[PDB]
């Protein structure tokens, strides 16, 4: 008799709570991190690690 | 006839090279919404809330 | 007579290299052995690619070569890669400042990076930059045009998605204006400007670079087991073709 | 992936996991998609698993 | 400043008998029950469920 429920909302609604500068700084970080991630991912994949 | 007169070797110039589609995996983090088109119309109501 | 003839008018030694020979004081009969211990009379002995002693002018590059012979190439092969990694920043700085073979890895900002930290567009541009004499409008060697072409095709493969598409590069002499052709092709695959090279392509690129018959590359691509090959191989022609040397130094 | 000598020749790229013959991306889907579809998803119980 | 944001921004409807939690949660973002577009169902292919 365990009912469970959850509600998700689109990320734009969170970004709409920041100022433009804070948003753009976050953009910067996620972009830099993305490059690093893509790189690491290939390396681990090719080497089964 | 066009083969014979030119001889065989020439034909490499017209038997065109074609690109094999090597794969392209990407760590596609979610696309950052445009500040102006997406964020700003919601920002006036949601900023600081 | 051999060494005395390098300053002859009809010898293909570059004018600046001839000047450097004239600027070298030389040594007397009782002093030539000093070259084995360090620079003497403007000359120093180093270990060639064949393992034998070789007298060279004590240029900044040859002094760095002597340093590498003492610090890296004296070590057993299994320890070389670890010591190279430990001295990476020092070695790259010296390659770029003092040696005829510069470090390959360089991003759009001009920062020193590893090959895997480079985008496809950066790789292609850096190839043209180091393999083509811009002022003389020539490739250093014909095989370098071919090498640049082969890697360009790899870009086509990595970024084309429509099936059965013809290569833009149906022929190789196309790259005899390499700066315009490269821009014209990077303009078609704009993602090459942003995506980093995937490491299989890195390895592939290295295999292309180590292909036979083709001239060895004019730069150091990686600090790995083949560093002695990248460093020492085919290292004398640069004294005759100074236009092909970075900064004509 | 493989990266080194095959049959004394250098090769780097994909190879078949059993034979070690080189394989191109374009050929993966035609060569194996049928097996992938037969051995993934909802299917008859495979006792080896 | 944070307790004010928690009181009015995030949790204003918690412990209120005149706001339904699903409503309140959407209202944080300026959304209403009309803005719930998708529902992923437990969907067990059983007749009763």
């Amino acid at each position: 008799q365990k009912g469970a429920q959850c509600i998700g909302v689109h990320p734009k609604y969170l970004y709409a709570t920041l100022d433009e500068q804070t948003y753009n700084e976050y953009c910067t970080k996620v972009q830099a991190r993305q490059k690093k991630a893509y790189r690491y991912f290939h390396n681990g994949l090719i080497n089964n690690t | 006839e066009n083969k014979v007169v030119n001889g065989e070797a020439s034909e490499a110039l017209y038997k065109k090279k074609i690109i094999e589609r090597r794969a392209n995996i990407k760590f596609d983090f979610p696309p950052l919404p445009d500040w102006k088109k997406d964020i700003q119309p919601l920002n006036d109501k949601l900023k600081g809330m | 007579f051999g060494s005395r003839m390098m300053v002859a008018k009809e010898a293909h030694t570059s004018p600046e290299a001839k000047q450097a020979i004239v600027d070298a004081p030389g040594l007397d009969d009782s002093e030539w052995e000093k070259t084995y211990k360090g620079p003497a009379g403007g000359v120093i002995t180093v270990r060639s690619e064949m393992g034998e002693p070789i007298h060279k002018l004590a240029t900044r590059g040859v002094l760095f070569w002597a340093e590498m012979d003492q610090k890296i190439f004296s070590l057993p092969k299994e320890k070389r890669v670890a010591e190279l990694k430990k001295n990476r920043d020092y070695i790259i700085r010296k390659l770029n400042a003092d040696f005829q073979k510069v470090w390959f890895g360089k991003n759009k900002k001009g920062e020193v990076v590893d090959l895997e930290d480079m985008t496809y567009g950066e790789v292609v541009r850096r190839m043209v930059e180091l393999l083509y004499v811009k002022d003389e409008k020539r490739w250093i060697d014909h095989s370098f045009a071919k090498l640049t072409a082969d890697f360009i095709h790899r870009v086509e493969e990595r970024f084309t998605t429509a099936a059965s598409q013809p290569s833009l590069i149906q022929s190789y002499s196309d790259l005899d204006e390499p700066y315009s052709a490269v821009e014209r092709v990077l303009a078609h695959y704009p993602e090459a400007e942003t995506q980093l090279i995937s490491a299989q392509d890195v390895q592939h690129f290295l295999l292309l670079c180590k292909r036979r018959g083709q001239k060895p590359v004019t730069f150091v691509p990686a600090l790995d087991e083949d560093f002695e090959f990248y460093f020492k191989k085919d290292s004398l022609w640069q004294s005759e073709d100074l236009a092909a040397v970075i900064d004509r130094d | 992936n493989y990266n080194g000598l095959i049959k004394g020749k250098p090769y780097s790229g994909w190879v078949d996991a059993k034979t070690g013959e080189p394989v191109d991306d374009k050929d993966v889907k035609p060569k194996y998609e049928k097996y992938i579809l037969e051995h993934s998803g909802i299917r008859l119980i495979e006792p080896e698993l | 400043a944070k307790e004010i944001l928690r009181s009015f921004g995030n949790f204003f409807w918690k412990n209120d008998p005149t706001i339904a939690p699903l409503r309140g949660a959407l209202a944080v973002w300026g959304l209403t029950i009309d803005d719930l577009d998708v529902a992923s169902f437990h969907g067990t292919s059983t007749k009763a469920n």
